[PDB]
């Protein structure tokens, strides 16, 4: 139970740190969409 | 950047395609005249 705890801790940080890092990417991706939008 | 130096020459080529729609507000006109010619022909009948 301890180890089970252990490592849905730390995949939830995993998946925490890679949902930032998707946020940033496709914030970036959406601010380069408006880009080729607006021309 | 590519697209935004591509809509700077769309946006001389828009201010041209203004330039050309202020001097159009500036095929009817030849019709006008031909029964204004016409009317001319009455005219000149009655006359």
């Amino acid at each position: 139970k301890k180890l089970n705890r252990l490592a849905h801790i730390r995949l939830k940080k995993g998946r925490d740190q890679t949902h930032e890092a998707k946020q940033k990417v496709d914030a970036y991706h959406l601010q380069l969409q408006n880009l080729l939008y607006e021309v | 950047k590519k697209q935004i130096l591509q809509a700077k020459r769309i946006r001389k080529n828009r201010q041209e395609y203004d330039a050309l729609a202020k001097v159009i507000q500036h095929h009817e006109t030849l019709k006008e005249l031909e029964a204004l010619g016409k009317e001319l022909e009455h005219l000149s009948h009655i006359k």
